């Protein structure tokens, strides 16, 4: 799953 | 004249940051992922022949200090000098594991007249970080 | 003479003042992309090409995913910048 | 199947991020009189971020500043590619 | 690959060309802009783009400009250039009264905003200081 | 002469 830097 | 020449007897330098663990009282989360970037990066590089350097988990103390003695070494040799970092940060702005550190400070170390053996050389840096808080929601 | 910050190049992973996205196995969307333009063209493209094909590829083959719809169906443009005084190939 | 908002400019910047610019007073900006050369000279042989590269070059090598105030004198400039570009961009056929 | 150009038309070039300013402002009168904005029309017109000289603007001729450019149709032409010579600082032009956000210029022809020119090229080329660092060179 | 913009 994708996420914020 | 129109290429920079690339045939010194070194390709030069490739350091990788990868902090992907963070001190709570940063209130960051952990960067699940960083490590295959960090690993594709060092496969990728030295493969194009660069003397990689990984390092994990720096502060940033560390990391003004890492970078302070990589501009001091001897870069006669060496065609060019890559830095990636992978981390948190704002605009400007890069994480280290306890707090951010400006990016003008990393790089100005390595400014024509602060590291003369780089001089004329091409100086890159890869920023894998979020540089503040607006979202892209496209258009089809 | 040259100016002190000429020679540098700064390769950012979006826009200016945006969101970076990463996956949570796969890793981040800029890093597996640079990393695969760079195996197929470091030795037939100069640098600002490849960079060029780094950007469509996250701007057009990368969409986020996300329990929190606030976070979700959102795109990343990587940004190159660019204050370097020759062309660049890696051979 | 969509594209980011922000794709496709392409930010040409006369100096780098902080700095001055310069400009003459007779002839026109460094960057505008180096941009235009740079023009006319490459763009039926060259795509357009390395004509860029050259007017860099061109600014980077040729240029420095002039100035009866020795505050503003023997200073130089280094110009700022910012492309969000996504495919490469030729003037000809 | 590359881009399209092969469309009917080339493209739009805007110059905006501000040289003299508000005396409330204080900023000089920019000598030699004229010499550039001259150099910019021959050279885009030689580049097939249909250009168009504006001359001293205040911040809101500067908006309203760019706002009445970014709804024009533009489903037949390749790209769209803009140029702006004027004072500045970072992130910020200056109209012939003050300041103007870049972003807001730029923000007309975003993709969810600017559907005609949605995966053209949009250039824009600044002819201003983003501060005020002076670069003393090296050799 | 060269001035600042």
């Amino acid at each position: 799953i994708t996420v914020a830097d | 004249d129109n290429s920079y020449k690339m045939d010194y007897p070194e390709m030069g330098l490739c350091i990788i940051i990868n902090n992907k663990n963070f001190h709570k009282s940063t209130g960051m989360t952990s960067r699940s992922g960083t490590d295959v970037d960090a690993a594709n990066l060092r496969e990728t590089f030295r493969n194009l022949k660069y003397e990689v350097r990984n390092k994990n988990d720096l502060t940033r103390e560390e990391i003004v200090e890492l970078m302070r003695d990589v501009s001091k070494e001897d870069h006669s040799k060496r065609s060019s000098f890559v830095c990636v970092l992978l981390s948190h940060g704002e605009e400007g702005i890069i994480f280290g594991t306890n707090g951010p550190v400006d990016l003008k400070k990393i790089t100005n170390f390595f400014r024509g007249d602060r590291c003369r053996s780089l001089t004329g050389k091409p100086k890159l840096f890869i920023i894998q970080a979020c540089r503040g808080t607006e979202l892209d929601c496209g258009i089809e | 003479k040259i100016p002190v910050e000429a020679d540098f190049l700064y390769a950012y992973s979006t826009a200016p003042g945006y969101y970076s996205w990463r996956n949570s196995k796969d890793g981040s969307w800029f890093i597996q992309s640079l990393c695969a333009m760079l195996k197929q063209y470091a030795d037939k493209l100069e640098f600002m090409h490849i960079l060029t094909r780094v950007n469509r590829k996250v701007a057009t083959e990368f969409e986020s995913f996300s329990f929190d719809a606030t976070f979700h169906a959102k795109k990343q443009i990587p940004c190159i910048v660019s204050m370097l005084t020759k062309e660049l190939y890696f051979y």
